[PDB]
RNA sequence: GGUUGGCUUAGAAGCAGCCAUCCUUUAAAGAAAGCGUAAUAGCUCACUAGUCGAGUCGGCCUGCGCGGAAGAUGUAACGG
RNA sequence: AAACUGAAGAGUUUGAUCAUGGCUCAGAUUGAACGCU
RNA sequence: GUCUGAGAGGAUGAUCAGCCACACCGGGACUGAGACACGGCCCGGACUCCUACGGGAGGCAGCAGUGGGGAAUAUUGGACAAUG
């Protein structure tokens, strides 16, 4: 059901069927037809290259499981991982092309992509009266750091939510309104908020997104202890005091996607560095060989590059069978401890859709 | 006569002009010439030779004359093909080459040339993906060696026995070759 | 003498008709641009469906001024308008026709096509 | 020298990490104290023999010093 | 002597019917294009 | 006139013939029997070109033909032998 189990499960044959699928109606009208077409493809493929008994057994096992599917609660892709024994049915957001892969292992490259796309971060919400802190992973709020968080127990700074109970906000103080110390007081309040954020970050380091009015964001920026840890600043999020934590998370999504895009833009420079050092392979067969013998450190794939090839394992040659040679290379790189990065089609040219930064 | 095509444009009332360094031979107004390479061979005739916005008497070897064509619609000619004397030079895709693999001191790669390698081949003014095919007894070519290999380009390229090309991967030179035989 | 917030007529065919100086370039407190000086402008009124649109920020070179330009013999040469010619992002002319005269201060390398396209060069 | 000790790991070879740290030829040499390698390679060290000739090596304690030691009108932190 | 010669309907609303009424079709024509030949 | 229609009507105005208007855009006229002149003039304009930078040249909606636009439309042919 998870990427771990799918990658660690072996079968013969193992069938991965990926069906293009829609969230809304009437777009989801074709999801039953698309699934049925994709199942016809695999039925005839299995009957052709294994036998009628294997084909009918696998297709019966997956039919019994896809009969329940509502098709009204579809995500943006429906993946089916079938063997003669077990059948797993997952709905992935991301994307994929309608394809049938039959091999000794499941086509888990799209799950690898989704896993490699994940970002875990803090969201510091600032107003002139209060600060909030939300821990987040992609689209969802992990925790909102209230008194019930139990990670604020040994806090030496003010724990979240930090209300601005400064002297000028209540009226005891010194230097009444004629002094015009509001900016200095608000600067120090955001400095203390930053102190709390840094205290909580020093145990669970991960980047922060600063959310709030443009003036508050900037006052915070010229006060933050580690301003180079800030990945994004969102100044058009609404109802920052009473709003839902999930609402804040939904607000920061354009910034988070921009940060992912910037991460790929940066990986461009890593490829150039490897090319200069002559430790980069871009030929498909060379990439396969280096990935197979554990020499691959970082694989870069054009996000949709799918090539079928006549892979020979013992002879260690690749010619153009395995329907996902790129997927097999991804699996080898992940297995031998390397990383996989799926770059957008405009960061990576269609001339060179794959690039392995090798270990030596 | 041969001239690789670098730039293609069209002038109203005059026709398609193909610019390029004339490699050899002579071209003058009225000469019949064929456009050989990438696509299928097509004949045509010369109507104008000009450079620096002035008409020239005839384009000779070395000079950068841009020759004008008759009836070519500027889409049947592209960067990479050669303007050649008819009959001379045939568009090939399978050719044997005496390829020397660069070492790591002249650029080159740290890994050998192995059968099934697909680098880009630059001949005169274009690069085309190829398919190195070593003969029997050779499985890989050590960086620094030189050997005869067969190449199956992805589209035809006009070549003759003795033309020098360069091999490249990722924009850096991985070897230099000279054609020794052209097969069909 | 052109300064920020000065309107200049456009002396080429790039579609703009009036530009406003928003920066005099080439110095941290530089006050004035004369002929041959590169300025940052916004185009304030352009012709419909031209190359340049109203509100665009771009480079120009001053090609004539009302203050005048001095010559080595001590003469001054003045014009009836302040006029610029729009430039690329690499400070090269984007003009195929130059309107009105220009001066020989544009002689050099980067404004040679302005000089050769002007109807007359003083 | 056994020997890339075993395990691990993509690798894992004295030198990522974990468990041993044994034997041999010895004058001596560690299942290695560093550098180095993707891992190897490589350069050292410990240790022994030779040369040299007389004192030398390392911890502990005490006294007085040194660095750590940047601010705003003028030296300007012995009153001179 | 002659120029004086010309006129077709079908399907589809209903459980079925008649009417109404639209839509569609069979013909002729072209400075025609396109597809196959 | 053409197509359709039994007709009445409906649609249409390629090729052939009559009439009109136009000749890169605006304006003025000259010469002449006749022009406000398609391959004439003057002035102005836009565009293309030449220039020694002072100044100049041009108008295929004639026949071929080129670029372009387009679903799409031809030869850079011959002769004045015939009718004019």
């Amino acid at each position: 059901a998870t990427l771990k189990s799918l990658r660690e499960t072996k079968a013969n044959p193992a069938v991965s069927i990926f069906v293009k699928t829609h969230r809304e109606h009437p777009a989801n009208d074709q999801d039953p037809i698309a699934l049925k077409n994709q199942l016809k493809i695999v039925e005839e493929r299995l009957t052709n290259e294994f036998d009628k008994r294997t084909a009918t057994t696998i297709l019966d096992k997956i039919h019994a499981e896809t009969k329940e599917y509502n098709h009204k609660y579809n995500l943006d892709t429906l993946a089916i991982f079938a063997s003669v024994d077990d059948v797993q049915l997952i709905r992935m957001p991301l994307d994929t092309p309608e394809r049938v892969v039959i091999s000794n292992r499941f086509a888990t490259r799209d799950l690898v992509r989704d896993m490699a796309s994940a970002v875990h971060y803090y969201t510091v919400v600032l107003t002139r009266d209060k600060a909030r802190l939300i821990e987040a992973a992609n689209d969802r709020v992990v925790a909102e750091f209230d008194t019930d968080n139990a990670k604020q127990n040994n806090m030496e700074g003010i724990p979240f939510p930090i209300d601005n109970n400064g002297l000028y906000t209540t009226g005891d103080g010194g230097s009444d309104r004629s002094a015009n110390n509001e900016n200095s007081y608000l600067k120090e309040f955001f400095n203390q908020v930053d102190k709390s954020v840094q205290e909580l970050w020093g145990e669970h380091k991960m980047p922060l997104v600063i959310v709030g009015d443009v003036r508050n964001i900037s006052y915070y920026k010229e006060v933050c202890d580690r301003p180079e840890n800030i990945i994004a600043t969102v100044s058009n999020l609404t109802e920052l005091e009473d709003g839902n934590a999930q609402r804040i998370i939904d607000g920061v999504q354009d910034a988070v996607e921009g940060y992912r895009t910037s991460l790929h833009e940066a990986a461009l420079g890593e490829i150039d560095k490897a090319r200069g050092a002559n430790a980069l392979s871009t030929d498909l067969q060379d990439v396969y060989r280096a990935a197979f013998q554990g020499a691959g450190e970082t694989l870069y794939v054009r996000r949709g590059y799918i090539q079928a090839a006549k892979v020979d394992e013992d002879a260690q040659t690749l010619t153009m069978v395995t329907d996902d040679a790129v997927g097999l290379i991804i699996e080898h790189v992940i297995n031998n401890g390397g990383k996989a990065v799926f770059m957008p089609q405009e960061m990576m040219s269609a001339d060179q859709p794959i690039a392995l930064v090798t270990r030596y | 006569f041969l001239m690789p095509i670098e730039d293609v444009f069209s002038i109203s009332g005059r026709g398609t002009v193909v610019t390029g360094r004339v490699e050899s031979g002579i071209v003058k107004v009225g000469d019949e010439i064929e456009i050989v390479g990438i696509r299928d061979t097509q004949k045509t005739t010369c109507t104008g030779v000009e450079m620096f916005r002035k008409l020239l008497d005839e384009g000779r070897a070395g000079e950068n004359c841009g020759v004008l064509l008759r009836g070519t619609k500027r889409e049947d000619v592209q960067r990479g093909q050669v303007l050649a004397k008819p009959g001379s030079i045939t568009p090939h895709t399978k050719f044997d080459a005496e390829v020397y693999v660069l070492s790591k001191e002249e650029g080159g790669r740290h890994t050998p040339f192995l059968n099934g390698y697909r680098p880009q081949f630059y001949f005169r003014t274009t690069d085309v993906t190829g398919a190195i095919q070593l003969q029997d007894g050779t499985e890989m070519v050590m960086p620094g060696d030189n050997v005869e290999m067969g190449v199956e380009l992805i589209h035809p390229i006009a070549m003759d026995k003795g033309l020098r090309f360069a091999i490249r991967e990722g924009g850096r030179t991985v070897g230099a070759g000279v054609v020794a035989n052209v097969n069909v | 003498m052109i300064q920020v917030e000065s309107m200049l007529e456009v002396a080429d065919n790039s579609g703009a008709r009036r530009v406003q100086c928003i920066k005099v370039l080439g110095g941290s407190h530089r006050r004035y641009a004369s002929v041959g000086d590169i300025i940052k402008v916004t185009v304030k009124e352009a012709i419909p469906r031209g190359r340049v649109k109203k509100g665009d920020v771009m480079n120009a070179v001053v090609v004539r001024t009302k203050k005048g330009v001095r010559r080595p013999d001590g003469s001054v040469l003045r014009f009836d308008d302040n006029a610029a010619v729009l430039l690329n992002q690499n400070k090269a002319p984007i003009a195929t026709r130059i309107f009105g005269p220009v001066t020989r201060e544009l002689r050099g390398d980067q404004f040679m096509k302005i000089v050769s396209l002007a109807p007359e060069v003083l």
